[PDB]
């Protein structure tokens, strides 16, 4: 069956027709290992980023692209000017949302500018089962996905998230991204840049301009990783 | 001359200028993604040095990529004078439509590049997601020839590093695993004898 042909005929994206041990232990191990959630309202353009410590094991980066509002927008100019390398740990990871436009290229420039190599290209593929629009000027095809780029520096899951397309002007990215990150067991210093009130999550630090409350205190935040907890993967039994 | 044509050759050494100009270029190149591959690979500079710019004036480039070819292929794609304007992903399934480094790969990428000003194309007829069953390994689904034909119907298309299953109407397949030469467009048959009087 040709599903590209079908889409041309019926409006149903080929992803509409994709169907669908127990690693539940390494889930209760994350849940116990998680720091209390910590959040901080900040205008990240105006904000000295070095004031965020300690150096993070994982950075999740979700800046508001103009393309998210088809119906403040950060350009890739603003994004590349961010001083990510100053708060990332020697051995650390980054997950960058890039949309489906120029960001698929510009975001790789960012990755190399902050000193990462891309290891994984994660695709959020949007089904339109509930409603079988506009095109970018340079777009050749209808864009039905978004890309989240994975980068590493220093020395179970699949690279696809399938959900239905969100309502116009909703901009959340699927929570499945968090599951994929946490199941890697990459450390417990996890920073979500440009998160919202709705993205706050145990085990994470959320910094964003739309946050309505703050509880961040660098000393308290550092106290969660002082010895004997400095090196935990996030997937281990706590030490007494 | 609408039916399949092809040229078994080394793509490094073949004078591509004889072949004219194409509305669409597609390549599934055997990238040296290391891993001591079971096939012959082209080195990064060999890929870099290919003579893509003489193939098109106004049209689209289709470039499969994987691993580090994602950044490299982007290099080659810009070095050849294209702008990456879309990116198709193929979701690999089985016969019952379930999906087959750090994460297990469920897809393969295909950069879409543009050159010049192309006019007449029906941009936006398909979407950037292909769902198709894996046949042999290293292969790529037939559906892409459907998408490309709708995009630019009746126009001349060239494939690079095509294998014999890649030969399609309106297309010219180049590659080193093909059965010889098979040329029907008289303009090409003429520029070929002029340039290759005794074969290559
Ligand atoms: C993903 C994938 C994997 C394997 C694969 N094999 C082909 C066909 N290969 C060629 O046509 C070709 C033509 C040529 O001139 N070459 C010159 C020097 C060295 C190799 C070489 N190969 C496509 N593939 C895609």
């Amino acid at each position: 069956n040709d599903y590209c042909q079908h889409f041309v005929d019926t409006g149903h994206r080929p992803q509409n027709f994709i169907r669908d041990e127990l690693i539940r232990l390494k889930d209760e191990l994350i849940a116990k290992s998680n720091t209390p959630p910590m959040y901080l309202q900040a205008d990240i353009e105006a904000f000295d980023i070095r004031e965020l410590t300690p150096k993070f094991d994982v950075i999740l980066l979700e800046p508001p692209l103009e393309e998210y509002y088809r119906e403040k927008c950060w350009t890739w100019d603003d994004i590349m000017k961010l001083e990510i390398d100053e708060i990332a740990a020697p051995r650390s990871f980054i997950f960058l949302w890039c949309g489906s436009g120029e960001g698929l290229d510009l975001g790789r420039v960012c990755l190399r500018k902050w000193g990462y190599r891309r290891c994984e290209d994660i695709c959020w593929i949007k089904t339109n089962k509930n409603n079988p629009k506009t095109l970018d000027p340079k777009a050749v095809f209808q864009r039905t996905k978004e890309h989240c780029l994975m980068g590493i520096k220093g020395t179970v899951d699949i690279d696809l998230i399938i959900t239905e397309e969100p309502e116009i002007g909703n901009i959340e990215k699927p929570v499945e991204i968090f599951h994929i990150i946490e199941h890697f067991c990459l450390g417990r210093r996890r920073l979500h840049l440009f998160g919202r009130d709705s993205t706050i999550r145990p085990g994470w630090l959320t910094v964003g301009p739309t946050l309505t409350n703050s509880n961040y205190n660098a000393e308290t935040y550092a106290s969660y990783f002082s010895a004997p907890n400095s090196y935990l993967t996030g997937c281990t039994e706590e030490i007494e | 001359l609408f039916p399949p044509q092809w040229i078994c050759c080394d793509i490094r050494y073949l004078d591509v200028s004889i072949l004219g100009k194409f509305a669409v270029v597609m390549a599934d190149p055997p990238w040296d993604i290391h891993m001591e591959l079971p096939y012959g690979t082209l080195t990064d500079d060999e890929m870099r040095r290919l003579n893509i710019p003489v193939l098109q004036d106004d049209g689209f480039l289709f470039l499969w990529v994987t691993g580090r070819a994602m950044e490299l292929g982007r290099e080659c794609l810009n070095l050849w004078g294209y702008e990456r304007v879309d990116e198709i992903i193929w979701v690999k399934t089985n016969q019952l439509q379930r999906i087959i480094h750090w994460l297990n790969h469920g897809k393969e990428h295909c950069l879409v590049g543009v050159k010049g000003n192309p006019q007449g194309f029906n941009q936006g007829l398909d979407c950037d997601v292909i769902v198709a069953e894996v046949r042999s390994t290293s292969h790529k689904p037939d559906e892409i020839y459907g998408m490309i034909e709708r995009l630019s119907p009746g126009t001349r298309k060239i494939e690079l590093f095509g294998r014999p299953h890649n030969v399609q109407p309106n297309w010219i397949t180049l590659g080193n695993q093909l059965d010889g030469i098979h040329l029907l467009d008289p303009d090409v048959v003429a520029r070929f004898k002029q340039r290759y009087p005794d074969g290559i």
